[PDB]
């Protein structure tokens, strides 16, 4: 959930 | 993430169907005219651009829910021409024109906000990689990494914490050896063909504005790991 | 700009005062717990970061027209412990809160637009730095800065595409020192009359050929102008 | 690194  | 449950209600209610990717497949291309939004409700891709060499770069990473945009959404232009690969095993993602994108949230202040605040994320984003960067050479970007990897997906253990994930979403020179560095000094540690951590704190100090980055942007997921 | 010119307008309509600010003064510090959305207008400022040991990390710079917020538009949160700090001599920019705004952008949409596009701009604006980066090393990080710079303050002159902006500023470490070396060498640029000259526009676009193709996607008409 |  997000970036990575 | 209860904000993408309700992006995604809203979308399928106004006739935007989910729609399934597997593995090395694009969701969307370099040369492609046509201007998306792509809502990436499950899966893990990557944004690459291919060089007129051949070459391909990999630039950025994404993990559903979030929300990647392939134009302006006023005039529809391209904001960049890149590609957006899926590396986990399946993916699920809404693909909606910009066009749509517009009229849908003109029609709606929340998921505005909601698509504006995860832009919003990726510049923060980008400037605590940075900073993490500019500090710590380039070993803060790769402390970074791991710390958000472990953030995501940690799972405690008596041993340590550990990233859940198959081998091939793990392994996606100098670097190399950098990671023996890290090895060697056993930041953490490789067991049951899986990556476990050690110690945590050696990432967040070298990769300290990401640590503060993912606190204040992911504070639920950042609070079960501290 | 036009777009940003209404804008200010708009703000302006809303008791939105523009406010001064001299060199060094800080528009908002890393401790201030209010979320601001800060519309520089003219004027050059800085966001910067400190570490600590106390160091001051000069994470970015804009210029402009352009827009700055201290935190999230939905929770409100905060995006970062950052400092906006000004370096121009006099700069005038329009403070606002977050709810403020977001109401303005709830009522106007097509200045929400505007701001949406803007952040658009800054996150392709640092994939194509990254990617300049990714595949020619500090040379095509080089060649983009200049690039940008040169876009932005680009003059047709007859010595070449003089570059318009106060060398003071323009002054604001081996590996760099021999690229521009390289650079002044290859007469790829030129330091006549102690203002920097570039005469090799197209050196420029070979090496940081993802930042050229954002400022032709972002700012095509600058762009345009110098090609 | 870099202005915007």
């Amino acid at each position: 959930r997000g970036l990575l | 993430n209860a904000q993408a449950e309700e992006f995604k209600k809203y979308l399928e209610t106004n006739g935007i169907k989910p729609k399934q990717f597997h593995k090395k497949e694009l969701i969307f291309n370099q040369w492609d005219p046509q201007e998306y939004c792509i809502f990436l409700y499950d899966g893990i891709t990557k944004l690459t651009s291919i060089s007129e060499n051949g070459t391909i770069m990999n630039l950025q990473y994404y993990k559903g829910a979030f929300v990647i945009m392939s134009g302006f959404i006023d005039t529809e232009t391209s904001v960049g021409y890149y590609n957006l690969e899926v590396i986990s095993e399946q993916a699920t993602a809404y693909v909606i024109k910009i066009n749509e994108l517009k009229e849908l949230l003109s029609k709606n202040l929340t998921h505005f906000f909601y698509v504006f605040q995860t832009l919003q994320k990726q510049v923060s984003y980008s400037l605590a990689k940075f900073n993490d960067f500019s500090i710590n050479g380039k070993l803060g970007s790769i402390c970074g990494q791991l710390l958000i990897l472990t953030y995501v997906y940690g799972k405690e253990t008596p041993d340590g914490i550990k990233i859940t994930l198959d081998n091939l979403t793990m392994q996606e020179s100098a670097v190399s050896r950098i990671i023996s560095k890290l090895k060697q000094e056993k930041v953490i540690v490789y067991k049951n063909s899986c990556f476990y951590v050690q110690n945590l704190d050696y990432l967040k100090r070298y990769a300290p504005k990401l640590d503060e980055w993912f606190y204040l942007a992911c504070p639920a997921t950042w609070g079960k790991l501290n």
